[PDB]
């Protein structure tokens, strides 16, 4: 797991025994801006009595899980985070997949601090997250979450742990369960409008269940009018579905489901609940074993109540399978990252052609042995997941999730054999999309199953209007057939270093060296600045700080093979074919005229130039040679493709044939980590 | 000359409407805050010359 | 104990509102305060250097600097500061050839005559000698890329193996 804000547990928990007592947590205040910003801010009257108190203080019997962590230790405080909430509750009915999110032998007892932590799902990867133990608790008892017994702060810790991820705890006011699900199982998310059922869908419910998935349903809202269902429902609140069980009462046969309300009180009325004589009419052997009679917030149901109240069902499958099937399958995962920036990549989608045709593109290799004639239809079975990164923590500037979705295009056949693909504006002005995301909605992730012949095709995401910012990610899950796989691409670069020799250089090359070099006859480091400004000040196009001296001491100290302190021609020869390169990149990638490498077009950029990175890395690039309009111009540019060229260059060479691995003293470590 | 150096880069119908959807975020609405917990809710109980001083 | 509440109580007066450091920001600082101390010749810290400056000491990777990593920073550059008028023998402010070695050694670093060629070669001017923004801006990357060292010489035998990855994610920063 990739440690979050690279805090460590186990260099915590150490420091402390030497350190003193208990553990605060720079990365995450407990001061009074680690809760909300409007309407649960610093000065909104709401805000005051409020304490960080730690377990030891409010509770003789501090205990971090009692009676299992089950679902009854999920209870709502005084925040609309129903969603996530309702996401905890039904995650504890897997016992061994709450292991992965909540390591449960933590304590107060044994080599204890104050320190906590908790994994998480987290836009693709596993995230390990430490908060420290203070919890906001107003009066007496606990404010946001808690427990059945109130000395049991599990729940409570977790959901800090969730609040610290998103910046706040007022952050984490509303949004889906889904958010929710595979924050904790990196699941694949099937929705469902109650509404409108499949035929099986109760037996869906059953399978999926069984299947160890994650199940939420929820009534929706219309515009004007106010909350409580006189049944005894809450309205736009997430519930939790628990139980699935179809039993014969006297007479006909019963779909009943369990349902879990996150506040722990208030279970629904008139038909089906806890206290109604409708439990005369089934037998005690299953039932003994089933139904309880107390108000913890959860109830049966009819289904058919249960399809009439609720709107939505969302439905958490920990594999890419679906349970309208019945047999596992295998998948291949493919993930990729990007931006959409308003003047460069904020497209819309294909309504508005004027900018549809400058979101970022993708491309998705349909195979041929993948091919399966399943369910009618012939085809390769792939899922696209697109999903917004961070948005929640732009939630104190006001925003929330847009409006997302993509569509996919045929790549052309006659494009089949290239690298350089990208798809016109008008390309998109003459072909529908094949196929494309059911719409675009609002939702923190949009992802839909789909079934294409094999072949290449391009992955389009966006907005649904132009000129929104925002950073998102995509899940693409092919179906495979056992026979690969475990295949794992990996960091390689490409040189292209010829050209030595009179016969390969040039006549003119020749001549017009001796020309700039002048007197001190190789080509200097201050010679090769003033040649690059003249460059930038002559082509209209290339946007540029300038070239500073730095660098180009960088670029000699780079093609001076023989030893000497500047360039001569061979050695210049090579250095220009090589900006001749960058250029014929920068010019040919640069498919808007910016006269600069946006985010998109650099990871295009990179791929001409032959380097294959992963995303972590080419986000690292960026974080690094970029401006904060998330923008490359053409020096940082060079000193990217130069260092990278460079770093490349060193390890091979220092690991000729290719133990992935090579191995350096300190001296020389800096020697080429800061030079040479 | 530096001139003729610099040269030597490089010489010189059909819609298809795609659909929109709303849906309202979860518990974004006050009612949906439990009640027992609205209750709490309300009630109650220059620049850079520092920096200078650490040269000289 | 005393003199950190007494500090953070004002870097925020200057992390903007986002509580954090940006490389601008850093510049904008830094800028500021060699003017008001014109005895350290420099032509002043240009936006690039700023950049790596923040990258190596961005360490939980929220791309800017917060206050821990700000705070350590700052007590380099000071250290370094005091460094560079001691070692500046002849009054010139700037770090010229000979007075280097010596105030390597002193901030603790230990190299050969070759190493400090090249160093001389890539961050010197013509002369030899070495500006302010130039001397800091080095003495950073030496910094860390010798934690970054550290931070693996487990086997403390002085030496360290890495993979691509590693050796792209520590470097990549320069
Ligand atoms: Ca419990
Ligand atoms: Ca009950
Ligand atoms: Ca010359
Ligand atoms: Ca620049
Ligand atoms: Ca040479
Ligand atoms: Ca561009
Ligand atoms: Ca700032
Ligand atoms: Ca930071
Ligand atoms: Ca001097
Ligand atoms: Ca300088």
């Amino acid at each position: 797991a990739i440690k979050y804000l690279n805090q460590d547990y186990e260099t915590l928990r150490n420091e402390c025994l030497e350190a003193g007592a208990l553990f605060q947590d720079p990365s995450f205040p407990a001061l009074p801006s680690s809760l909300g910003f409007k309407e649960l801010g610093p000065y909104s009257s709401k805000t005051r009595g409020i304490e960080w108190k730690r377990p030891t203080e409010i509770c003789a019997d501090p205990q971090f899980i009692i009676g299992g962590a089950t679902r009854t230790d999920i209870c709502q405080g005084a925040l609309g985070d129903s969603w996530l909430l309702a996401a905890i509750a039904s995650l504890t009915l897997n016992e061994e997949i709450l292991a992965r999110v909540v390591p449960l032998d933590q304590s107060f007892q044994e080599n204890y601090a104050g320190i906590f932590h908790f994994q998480f799902w987290q836009y693709g990867e596993w995230v390990e997250v430490v908060v420290d133990d203070r919890l906001p608790t107003k009066d007496g008892e606990l404010l946001f979450v808690h427990s059945a017994e109130g000395s049991e702060f599990w729940s409570a810790l977790l959901e800090k742990a969730y609040a610290k991820i998103n910046g706040c705890y007022e952050a984490l006011s509303g949004g889906a369960t889904t958010e929710g699900f595979e924050d904790f199982t990196g699941g694949i998310a099937e929705w469902y409008e109650l509404r409108k059922p499949p035929p099986n869908l109760f037996k869906i419910i059953q399978k999926a269940l069984e299947k160890g998935s994650l199940l939420g349903c929820s009534i929706d809202i219309t515009s004007a009018s106010e909350a409580v269902t006189y049944q005894k429902l809450v309205k736009g609140h997430a519930y939790s579905v628990t139980g699935a069980e179809e039993v014969e009462s006297s007479g006909s046969l019963q779909k009943l489901i369990r349902i879990r309300n996150p506040w722990g009180q208030v279970e629904w009325t008139g038909k089906w609940n806890d206290n109604c004589p409708s439990w005369n009419t089934v037998d005690p052997e299953v039932r003994a074993n089933l139904t309880e009679r107390q108000e913890d917030g959860e109830f049966w149901m009819s289904f058919s109540d249960f399809l009439r109240h609720y709107s939505r069902l969302e439905i958490c499958n920990l594999t890419p399978d679906t349970l309208t099937c019945d047999s596992y399958k295998k998948w291949k995962l493919t993930k990729m990252d990007g931006n959409w920036r308003r003047g460069s990549t904020a497209g819309g989608c294909r309504n508005y052609p004027n900018t549809f045709w400058m979101n970022p593109q993708y491309l998705i290799k349909l195979e041929e042995e993948d091919e399966d004639d399943e369910d009618g239809e012939r085809g390769c079975t792939f899922l696209v997941g697109l999903i917004q990164k961070h948005r929640r923590r732009q939630r104190k500037m006001g925003e929330d999730m847009h409006t997302i979705g993509f569509g996919i295009y045929e790549v052309p056949e006659e494009l089949t054999g290239q690298t350089n693909i990208h798809l016109s504006k008008n390309f998109f002005l003459t072909t529908r999309a094949r196929e494309r995301s059911d719409t675009f909605i609002n939702l923190r992730e949009v992802l839909n199953r789909f079934k294409l012949p094999p072949g290449e095709y391009v992955l389009v995401p966006s907005t649904f209007e132009p000129h929104k910012n925002g950073d998102f990610c995509i899940r693409v899950f092919s179906e495979k057939k056992a026979d690969y796989q475990t295949v794992d691409d990996e960091i390689e670069a490409n040189i292209e270093e010829i050209e030595a020799n009179e016969e390969d250089i040039g006549d003119g090359f020749r001549r017009l060296f001796a020309q700039l070099a002048g007197e001190d006859a190789e080509i200097s480091a201050f010679e090769l600045q003033t040649i690059l400004r003249r460059v930038l000040a002559k082509r209209e196009d290339i946007k540029s700080d300038g070239f500073s001296i730095e660098t180009c001491k960088i670029m000699v100290d780079m093609l001076d093979e023989d030893g000497s302190g500047k360039l001569g021609l061979k050695e210049f020869y090579i250095l220009w074919t090589k900006i001749q390169k960058y250029q014929k990149i920068y010019r040919e990638i640069d498919v808007d005229r910016s006269g600069t490498m946006n985010s998109y077009e650099m990871r295009k950029a990179l791929e001409e130039a032959g380097f294959k990175l992963p995303c972590q890395l080419h986000q690292v690039i960026v974080a690094r040679f970029a401006d904060d309009e998330l923008i490359i111009d053409f020096d940082n540019f060079v000193r990217c493709l130069v260092r990278l060229e460079i770093l490349f260059k060193i390890f091979k060479q220092l690991d000729p044939e290719n133990t992935g691995t090579i191995q350096l003293d300190l001296i020389s470590w800096l020697s080429f980590s800061v030079l040479g | 000359a530096l001139d003729d150096l610099i040269d030597t880069l490089g010489e010189c119908v059909v819609l298809d409407p795609m659909d929109s959807t709303y849906l309202e975020a979860l518990g974004i609405k006050e009612g949906t805050i439990p009640p027992e917990y609205r209750k709490l809710l309300e009630k109650n109980e220059h620049a850079i010359d520092a920096l200078s001083s650490d040269f000289t | 104990s005393e003199e950190e509440r007494q500090f953070r109580k004002l870097f925020v007066q200057l992390a903007g509102d986002d509580m954090e450091v940006s490389a601008t920001e850093l510049m904008n600082i830094l800028n500021k305060v060699v003017t008001r101390h014109p005895d350290l010749k420099t032509d002043g810290f240009g936006i690039d250097t700023c950049r790596s400056m923040v990258a190596v000491m961005d360490s939980d990777t929220t791309g800017k600097l917060g206050f821990e990593e700000f705070k350590y920073l700052w007590n380099n550059i000071k250290k370094w500061q005091g460094i560079y008028k001691r070692f500046d023998t002849d009054r010139s402010g700037t770090i010229g050839s000979n007075e280097l070695p010596g105030a390597f050694e002193a901030a603790g670093f230990h190299l050969n005559q070759h190493i400090y060629s090249m160093i001389i070669r890539r961050y010197s001017d013509e002369t030899g000698n070495m500006d302010f923004d130039n001397f800091i801006s080095c003495l950073v990357r030496l910094d860390a890329m010798f934690r970054a060292f550290r931070s693996l010489d487990k086997n403390g035998t002085g030496q360290i193996q890495v993979n691509i990855q590693e050796w792209l994610q520590l470097t990549m920063y320069s």
